[PDB]
């Protein structure tokens, strides 16, 4: 389905498409907020009267949105989240229009046994609840996370880019009973500016700040207590796509030294998609920022990548607003929020 | 009426009628003759026929697993306390519909599990399952670039059988021995496996050298794959590395011989732990670690 | 006079008088005819005959190592500036004395290396060498208890050959396949391996699946042995896991075939790193890691 029907009524579709492609929109948290407001505008303005035609139209809109931008997983997840909230209330509504429906638990196994209202209002409130969930994640993290780190323990941190992780670290430093040393890898080609702002905000709160070059990670791993990841997107198998540069090697460095790896994330950040290949999912950077002069750049074919991937073999905990989970369990948290059909849009 | 004889009739057939799906279809035919109206007369005689089937089994595991799912579906039928007749008609019909579901699942997986094989990747394939080879064939149908390495598995000589079936497709191959399989993990992108069963724990029930493959790959950090159709789940928990249901030898040491007759005896089926599997693929979505157990908990309701 | 023809004459012979020691004896016979006094006329023709021997080699390493030691001894003869006749007579005599030293070394090792096999220990043996089997036989002569597990090595079906040679002694055995070799490392006390060559680094030059054994044993924490006669040392340093001197294939991938002819091709000789060896046994005392390199530095004086 094209945007020929939604042009005069809905204009904000194409402005978000423009914000993605030229990267005017920044950070998964912000991308999610925009798509929420998009779906807010879609229900408030449209006229449908039919339900199944409506849902499949939303599916096509989400399909086009993910094809417009592949790194906008937070875009894809938010739509999928509302899709499932819709689908449950429709299945509840169809049981009343026809007239055990309660075997034991809330399972799966869709391959075994076979099969006017205020539905739109529920769809409205469903968006509102998603916003409030994205608004408050930190409160749900701090009650699980600030229980695992000890005094006189040294924390090494790749990806200082995450707003989520920094605020988790500041709530722990607020506790006068807890003392920790912070090592921060620079992440040269991208994270540099963000890493420097990270080091500034730690000094602002008076926490023992240590800026580390990306070479020196090994030269410290014997002294490191714990490793923390500022992830962008979490997956089915457990693994993460993080906010750029110098993570994968650090995680490899940690596993060899058997140093524990922590991850701070949200359920909206969590994705029901599977990373079959890193080759497709990871976005590559601009080599302009590395080396000047274009006549040597004929012979200097430089390689730089933004997003970095970590395999599930390294990290152990994904502390969310709900709680702490192991990578060998995170799939269930995902299926508790997104349906099996709501994957291939 | 016999059930073991009906399974024995599939000799030159196979391939389409998968080994468990043919045993499940044989279970439905035995059910539909002597009236499924009675639950005392029928279920007890179904249980006796499965027990007779297990007693006739030499080295198969999946037939026991397939029986369980059938049983489960039968019990779930009249869980709504519905008419003792429309529930019965739906039960008899779900025999041909069960075999038809093996085709639909294969249609699903062969489009899902081609994504894992990326642009120009050398694969070392071990074992033979109808799901893994269907991925390999329908990727060649998708016009994707991949190299193949054949493992010399020794049950009824499976490596040679695999090699010939790869020749019929049009994909370049060479024979690699399971002894030298360690010396290959550097020019191999990914290691794939087809399982005889998947454990309650999350481990694997497989052939004459699969654990050995799993460990070496864990050393080389190169990925290890399991691809199957979603019916090979038993409530089995092999506690140790060398403990499995057997009708033959669990490692026998023979006396001094001159004519040379008693020799071969070694563990033909071997287990590997949960940690060694990087990825698992079935029609029930894309899932690996704790997923298998959750499936079994959902089925057994215990 | 030929040297390759003299080596070809040993067909029904072999054993005790080893393959390298027969090549060294062939080197001495070629030397003693055409006057060993001249160092210009002879040494160049000795070098050409070794070069012709290397060109005729299909899959052997130890012949190149044995030539080196001979050369070294020849050069060391007239290191004392002695009579150009008494030093020559001592050089010719050290040919039959070299082969006689293979007897004395085997007499030493089979009394030293029986100590490693303790009271009632199950052994898994791979890669047949004359030194390791001589330990196995002279421990049975010592009346000690030991169980044996046969590995199905695939160069020219060596496992079956090993199994038959164990039957002629009176020690209980059973066939274990190299695929399933991972499933055995729990009931096996110790793993013994006989080498085709020992590296400058401290690694091993061996057969169609030995690295795979080395790694699995490192995972299972069960000891890994190397037992040989002290002549299999080359100034060789395989930098990587898959780099070796070959006359045949370094992993070939063949085109689409229907008649089935081009298949087998896999790495017949494989390297394992220094870390995987727990212990090494030769006649030059009881020593394992850097010991090999010290020996090589001591010989080459470089």
């Amino acid at each position: 389905h094209p945007n020929a029907a939604t042009s005069d009524v809905n204009v904000t579709i194409d402005t978000f498409v423009a914000k993605l492609k030229r990267r005017q929109v920044q950070g998964s948290y912000a991308i999610a907020l925009e798509t929420l407001q998009l779906l807010m505008r879609f229900i408030s303005a449209a006229r449908w009267n039919h339900v199944n035609d409506l849902i499949e139209q939303i599916r096509d809109l989400g399909n086009s949105l993910e094809k417009a931008h592949p790194t906008a997983f937070s875009c894809g997840n938010v739509i999928r989240r509302i899709l499932a909230v819709l689908r449950d209330e429709v299945e509840e509504d169809t049981m009343s229009t026809t007239v055990v429906a309660e075997p034991l638990i809330s399972s799966m196994f869709n391959l075994l046994q076979k099969p006017k209202t205020d539905y739109r209002q529920v769809a409205i409130q469903g968006i509102k609840d998603l916003i409030d969930e994205i608004k408050n994640i930190d409160e749900g993290i701090q009650q699980i996370a600030i229980d695992l780190i000890h005094d006189h323990e040294i924390l090494l941190t790749p990806t200082p880019d995450s707003k989520t992780v920094l605020k988790f670290l500041i709530t722990a430093r607020e506790r006068s009973n807890r003392t920790f040393t912070v090592l921060v890898t620079e992440g040269f080609p991208n994270n540099t500016k963000n890493a420097h702002e990270f080091a500034k905000k730690l000094a602002q709160h008076n926490i023992e700040t240590l800026v580390v070059p990306d070479s020196a990670v090994f030269a410290l791993m014997s002294r490191v207590g714990k490793v923390i990841i500022g992830t962008k997107a979490v997956f089915v198998n457990g693994g993460t796509i993080s906010s750029n540069s110098g993570v994968s090697s650090v995680c490899e460095c940690a596993r060899e030294f058997r140093t524990p790896v922590f991850a701070v994330a949200g359920l909206y950040k969590l994705s029901p998609l599977y990373p079959f290949d890193v080759e497709k999912f990871v976005e590559f950077g601009g080599s302009q920022r590395i080396l000047p002069r274009m006549d040597p750049r004929k012979r200097l074919d430089t390689v730089n990548q933004i997003t970095d991937y970590v395999p599930p073999e390294n990290i152990d905990i994904y502390i969310t607003n709900v709680g702490g989970f192991n990578p060998s369990f995170i799939y269930r948290i995902a299926w508790d929020n997104y349906k099996q059909i709501d994957v291939h849009l | 009426f016999n059930i073991t004889e009906t399974y024995l009739r599939f000799l030159e057939e196979d391939t389409e009628m998968t080994m468990p799906i043919a045993a499940i279809e044989a279970l439905v035919t035995l059910l539909r003759i002597k009236t499924p109206e009675t639950a005392a007369e029928m279920i007890n005689t179904i249980k006796s026929s499965t027990e007779e089937l297990i007693k006739s089994i030499p080295n198969s595991v999946s037939l026991r697993a397939g029986c369980d799912i059938f049983m489960r579906f039968v019990l779930r039928n009249l869980h709504l306390y519905g008419d003792w007749e429309n529930c019965k008609q739906h039960l008899i019909e779900n025999g041909q519909l069960f075999v038809s579901r093996a085709k639909k699942s294969r249609n699903k997986i062969a489009e899902i599990g081609v994504d894992f094989i990326a642009d120009d990747d050398i694969i070392l394939v071990h074992g033979y399952s109808r799901a893994v080879f269907s991925l390999l064939n329908h990727a060649a149908n998708k016009f994707i670039r991949f190299r193949c390495v054949v493992t010399e598995s020794r049950p009824s000589k499976q490596g040679n059988q695999l090699y010939t079936l790869l020749e019929q497709k049009g994909i370049p191959v060479t024979l690699i021995v399971d002894s030298a399989v360690g010396a290959v993990i550097d020019k191999v992108d990914k290691v794939f496996v087809g399982a005889e069963g998947v454990a309650e724990s999350g481990g694997i029930i497989n052939l004459v050298g699969t654990y050995s493959v799993g460990v070496l790959a864990h050393n080389a950090r190169k990925p290890f794959y399991v691809v199957t159709e979603s019916h090979k789940f038993v409530r089995m928990f092999p506690l140790s590395s060398d403990d499995l249901p057997m009708a033959g030898p669990p490692l026998d040491f023979t006396r001094r011989t001159d004519d040379l007759e008693d020799a071969l005896r070694g563990p033909t089926i071997d287990y590997t732990a949960q940690e060694y599997i990087t990825a698992l693929i079935t029609d029930l979505g894309v899932l690996t670690p704790s997923a298998v157990s959750e499936e079994l908990i959902k089925m057994w309701y215990d």
